[PDB]
């Protein structure tokens, strides 16, 4: 086929040496964007973890109206807002009525915060692990390619077919593997320095953002609901026992009134009787 | 029922690559590029190898061939009777080497080529050709297969000791021609060889004959003191042992 | 047997042109597969998650119920409407009595909306993720059987029988390699780039699924169910008062009226003495 | 050792062609094992999700009772038979006085459909996907098996005695590289056929049962939990109002019932007067 | 170095016949511990699970108090203790007042009991799955670790110096790889015989358990806190309705009362009225 | 380029034996990194494990306030201080009335202890696991990074000028490689030791974190919502059954009071007819 | 509040292994035998000629070895006199062969172990092995390099006739004992002639000795025809011509 033998004739006229070329910047551009878009991100991410982690801690012991304020102006960042709005959403708030109106006393937590601040948010969707956990892989392969194509050059130049000149065709071959083997080795190491940075990153996001959450869990305590169904409970019982002396009371109060009735009717009979014996 | 719908999620820690398949297929692509190298360079050798013997081979015959040519340009030169055969490395005598029955001593003329073909002889040994290639030479008797064998070799290996004694006998011109070295390498090269009977074209004329031929190294022949067997300087003229009323 | 070199000699029969054509040709259909079935399909889907966010975000500040037109007017799609059905399903509406009727004061959220607007149901299931991540594998396996089968090719045509033939017969087969190996590197660069596009398409839709999610889980609040409990509680706590209230006020106006009727009684029988008096 | 030399020969003495025909027919028996194990069982899978997502969509306007009995009936597959009790016992019933028996009108979903029709229970551990998801690992490698053993045929029975020797054992060689080479192609073109029919089957069936899923969450309502407490609030609201009307009505009807009993009194008394001047 | 220069030339000088026999050594005893440690583990972890499933199908159709004995006694005397005594914690006890007496009438799930009886505890932990599913790499990292030293060992000591020792070199040579390719074979064949062996074992053992699970979810029905929250809603509209019949009822016996005490008032009044005539 | 060519010089022109001991020091410094930050780190959290169950197991039959201040006591690492101070927020104390006072009778749980003494709070996140698994990786790709530089060091010094020169080049080829494959080989046997005391480790922690929490689990029943709505229901119809009789009872009463009352007023209305009778 | 207690998670489902790299494996493992098998073909094709050269001349080696086994044997058998050495194909008879100064006979064992060595090596040339790769016998003299020269060429080359006589002289008891055929034999496979010098011994009487070396057919010699002659069948005995009363 005319068409195939030209791809050939296309693909290894070029020099041996841009193939190392293009795999190593090609794979150093691929490394240069992990460090922009995920590795110093990771460092911002950790960095304002740790701050606000530092600035929950300095509200353990304010009021919860106090805190409260204090933590919706400090979470402005817009995933972090959001995720603060939700979780302020997800706290109870128990008021008390005192000196005529109602105060928040308590406020109780009712789901964790990692809930709302979880490592997805939070983590794995700013620093798009989705896709950076596949960079080595690509960058591997991307290496295997160069392999390839490199040995492809190499093959096409070893055509001798005289004795004398089988010296600079094995000579060329050993190039053309040389250069294969450079950009190889140097996708590899690129995708193993990858590898090490892009989960230790995350490792430490992990970390720093679980003392995040651990601190934020620790302002606000939770089991209401239960403690609400001991007070209905507790409630139902009063309540029957309450509904028993209420009815013995009113029969009391009854019979004291009833008595009292018959004292003022016995009064105005005997009025009645001392009357009729004057006037008799 | 008594949970919490906004529950943490995703708990699902990511699986680490299995490191070992790409460990394999890495290692058979460097041994697979270290085969490829080694058959190619291999294939090479075991090629520039045979080249290089058979070029060899061809340089040493082209030597002995370039030896030969210009020993018989040079005998053509001196005298004409001289019959040289490059194709078996064999100088013969035309006519002069006949002998007849019951002699043993060369013709005028064949005593004279004789003579005339061991500075030749001196000559291409000498040269970087004869240094390079050229054995001792060894002389062949040759009689007609009739009348008594023993007769026969005796009478041959007789006209080889009168060839021999030609070359060094004192009062042959040789010895006062040639100086000392020359008698040592003459010493060196000439040698006495067997009797042959090659008898053809009942032709008793031709078949009675002397000729000497040389041998040359081969090509993984060694070149060494122990074959390089050295004469001592003459300290005393020798005389033929073989005396004229014979 | 016979059988298996009939085969070898049927397939190692073909011009060892025609394997890394159809290896390019089938790489290049799948490729256009993937294109066509996820790639487009995934923008498609980003596309929409950001114009579905532009009009969440834009009745923020509507009223409840015509919030609630609006998004059931918005989402038109099978997946996204079963799951808007579904998440208006887990609100919970709440009705108090204006103007003598029930009308929607506030509509409360009891579940997160990415319960129901989930990866899988909107990305996952509609890009066929399930099989298009092994995609890759699958044009890599296609480019080393392309591969394997022209160095059978090769591999039959070599047969140095002669001295001199060997030359020959060694730039041949390396010859037939580098056909093998074209179809190998082009399926192993199109795999790896249909890697790169695939990851980048899912951390993109998964990051605005996030954003879409996000924005529908600000329309509602959440705490409906603690606000529920703790009521309760209070309407426990303040009816046992009620009762000994209305107990109390109960007997203090029995005594009232019982007082009155007393003094009505010493009224009535005084003016019945005086009246038998007057008239004896 | 003699112990591998041994070993060696007792491997090395089968015939070089049965190496091929055994990594084919192996191969051939693992696919066909694929396709009756998993590809037809996942294809009556998807079939009969696509009938039961058509039979519930057919039974949507129906009486609940009604529902019930047929999807009671529909579902009859083990798997299917406990993930229907289980969704329907997790399904809450609402009963109403219709109108001197309880008659169900409605009926709520307190759990997603999916928690008990779900992909692990009806598709992953009939499919064995843990066990089919690495099959065409073990057909490649039983590829490379085959290659190691044919070449190890190959290499043992080298004989390099006599010239003639020499060339039959290269030659035997160079056949035993070629079929190493097919069964190579072999192994590795059925793992693809394999992986790419096994994900496709995977991901339909993730998709139809998401469609049966969808279909059975159309069918209930959500948040019956949240209307009962809205119920509970509004009702313990309504009984402190009605208390206090029920108090308020008794002290009024007693006070009515009390002045008729007074002017009852009075108007015996007054009777009782004209008795008494009729008697004088 | 000279240590690095004396390891290079013992590990240079080692009989190229001693790799394989390691390689076969260090990969028999690891399917060994395989076998020992994951297999006979699998299937008595599969026996015991059927053995349980069999037990609790047994009483399906016994009283809810023996079927708590019988599934205590079956799970007490094992490591599956612990589990058991929280799923029966999460089982809730409906009881009911029969003949003075409380009594077991229902028992309901509150949750599944796949939760207490986890995959990760029955039969990852157990069974060293997290290791195991790296075995086959690790055969195979033994493998390629044989194989090219192997190889290297042969091609060191390949080496013609002249053509006539070209026939010598090549029969060592293919010795040398002989003894490569058996080591590379029976660790590649113990790899894929380890992946088939132990993902097929744990298929079952996932199957068994799901089995196991969905058997003792069987026995009891979920969904009594609606069912409460149920009957507390009807209860409280009940109450309502009942709070205004009884103050109507109670008002119309107290009208009663109240006449019949006016009739017996007028009664006593003519019975007076006849006294003051009799004594005239 | 002169660059690539510089480069290549510059990287080749390193001794052969620096490769081997370049891999073998980076993998035993990763190595070392491993054995003190994971394999140390897990065997003290194990042997911490162990130990805490051992103290849980010891305040089985304590009283709830005395085991709760023991395990208040003991819980002072600050992951499982947090850990602990989570789960005493998730445990509802049960008060009961004993001599006019409210003491705690018994602790009811509300969630598994495994969601506070989670395995990421107490494994993952201390073992850096998210990191330290795809450690084998990393030594792999170190060692075939080795294997590939020795290779290149061997083809850059590559001379197939002269026979001589070939055999020379290929013994100095063959013993980079060699040296490379000494570093390469020590990584991968590395690789494998990390992989096997990881994958262990990391069970054995599972394992035990599982009995620690078992061990807390044991402490405290759940379960407690469902009877509070059973008692909520049962209170409700004891609630109308005791409205009906309290009812009953009171209009019971009232008419005794009214008997009496008609008793009293008739021997009143005797003794002033007697009165009446004496004063005529 | 109103959470699902029953919602379910999926479970921890390792991926498999990755199939690109197993089959990269696949294919490298493939690359790596096709050029170890493509080097092997290569080499044992290039160098088959050199191959099939070093197998002839193995076996030419193993046959000569063979034929000179069986005549040391039928030495050992037959005549303690007779010692050969196979190493460079020399027949010795040290102790019987010694020649003292100035004469050209040897005592009574030199003679009996040549007329008893000359039937057994004819029987062992008339063999298939000889029949296919032994030539004629060469007859070696040796001189030292002191005294005159020609003095010892004619010492030797008497000695040389000497022993012709010896195996083809009158009365000789080998004559007794043979047959027509097997004297043409000898005939035929003896030539009497040759001279050396050489210092590999210690002692100047080891010069003294006389010796029976054959040769042998080269590899790509096989037996030219044309280089045979032949003799006519004898009509007279031979009659040697030496002083034999000297
Ligand atoms: C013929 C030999 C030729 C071949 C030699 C090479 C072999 C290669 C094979 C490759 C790997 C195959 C292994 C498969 C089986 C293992 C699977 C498994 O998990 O077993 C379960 C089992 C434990 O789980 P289980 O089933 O529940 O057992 C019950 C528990 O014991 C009790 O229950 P529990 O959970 O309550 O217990 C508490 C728990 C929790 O306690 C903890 O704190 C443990 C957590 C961390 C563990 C720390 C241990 C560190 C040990 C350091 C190194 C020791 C040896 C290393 C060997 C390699 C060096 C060459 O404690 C443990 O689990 C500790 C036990 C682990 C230590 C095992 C004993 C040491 C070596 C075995 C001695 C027998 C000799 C055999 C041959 C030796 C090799 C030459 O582990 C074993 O007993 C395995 C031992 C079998 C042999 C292992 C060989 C080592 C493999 C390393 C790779 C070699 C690479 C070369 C290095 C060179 C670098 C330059
Ligand atoms: C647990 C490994 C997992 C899989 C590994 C795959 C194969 C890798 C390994 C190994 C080499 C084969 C083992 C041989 C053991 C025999 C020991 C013995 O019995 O004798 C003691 C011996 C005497 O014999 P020699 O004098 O050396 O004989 C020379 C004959 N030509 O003296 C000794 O004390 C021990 C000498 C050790 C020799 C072998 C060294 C192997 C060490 C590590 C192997 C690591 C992989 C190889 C990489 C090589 C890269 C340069
Ligand atoms: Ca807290
Ligand atoms: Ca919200
Ligand atoms: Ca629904
Ligand atoms: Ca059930
Ligand atoms: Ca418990």
């Amino acid at each position: 086929m005319s068409w195939l033998n030209s791809i050939l004739v296309t693909l290894t006229s070029v020099e041996p040496y841009k193939v190392p070329v293009t795999v190593i910047v090609t794979v150093t551009f691929a490394f240069v964007c992990f460090i922009f878009f995920y590795l110093l991100r990771s460092i911002r991410i950790i960095y304002g973890l740790k701050k606000y982690t530092r600035s929950i801690n300095s509200i353990e012991k304010s009021a919860p109206e106090v805190q409260l304020e204090h933590l919706k102006s400090l979470f402005q960042r817009s995933e972090l807002k959001h995720a603060w709005n939700e979780f302020e959403e997800s706290l109870h708030s128990q008021y008390e009525l005192e000196n005529g109106e109602e105060k928040i006393v308590r406020i109780r937590a009712t789901a964790p915060s990692a809930s709302f601040f979880s490592e997805q948010q939070l983590v794995d969707i700013p620093l798009n692990t989705e896709f950076f956990k596949h960079l080595p892989g690509i960058l591997t392969g991307m290496g295997i390619i160069g392999t390839f194509y490199g040995l492809m050059i190499g093959l096409n130049h070893f055509d001798p077919s005289t004795p004398e000149q089988v010296s600079s065709s094995v000579n060329n071959l050993l190039r053309d593997v040389l250069y294969a083997f450079l950009g190889s080795a140097f996708a590899i190491f690129a995708s193993i320095l990858v590898t090490w940075l892009e989960k230790l990153s995350i490792a430490k996001s992990y970390k720093y953002l679980e003392k995040f959450t651990a601190a934020l869990d620790s302002l606000y305590d939770s089991g209401v609901g239960e403690e609400y169904l001991a007070s209905l409970v507790k409630s139902s019982n009063e309540s029957a026992t309450q509904a028993r002396h209420l009815k013995e009371s009113l029969v009391t109060d009854l019979r004291d009134m009833l008595l009292h009735l018959a004292e003022s009717q016995k009064i105005e009979n005997e009025r009645l009787a001392n009357t009729l014996s004057a006037t008799y | 029922m008594f949970g919490n719908a906004f529950g943490v999620k995703k708990r699902r820690s990511d699986e680490a690559e299995k490191p070992f398949w790409i460990s394999y297929a890495d290692l058979m692509t460097a041994m697979m590029v270290l085969f490829l190298v080694v058959m190619v360079a291999s294939l090479s050798s075991v090629t520039q190898r045979i080249q290089r013997a058979e070029q060899g081979e061809k340089a040493r015959g082209q030597d002995i061939s370039r030896l030969c040519e210009r020993l018989e340009l040079h005998a053509r030169n001196v005298n004409k009777n001289i019959v040289v055969d490059c194709h078996d490395n064999r100088i013969s005598f035309g006519e002069a080497g006949r002998f007849a029955h019951n002699q043993f001593f060369l013709n005028a003329e064949g005593q004279k080529a004789l003579q005339d073909v061991v500075p030749l002889v001196l000559e291409a040994s000498n040269s970087e050709e004869g240094k390079k290639w050229f054995k001792q030479i060894v002389i062949e008797g040759f009689t007609d297969t009739d009348g008594s064998y023993l007769y026969n070799l005796h009478l041959s290996l007789q006209r080889s000791e009168w060839v021999m004694c030609s070359l060094l006998d004192s009062r042959s011109p040789l010895q006062k021609n040639i100086s000392a070295e020359q008698q040592l390498q003459i010493r060196k090269l000439f040698l006495a060889g067997g009797v042959s009977f090659n008898n053809a074209k009942e032709s008793k004329e031709a078949s009675r004959r002397v000729e000497l031929r040389m041998q040359f190294f081969g090509l993984k022949d060694k070149r060494d003191k122990a074959d390089e067997v050295d004469f001592p300087p003459v300290v005393n003229k020798e005389v033929c042992q073989l005396v004229m009323p014979l």
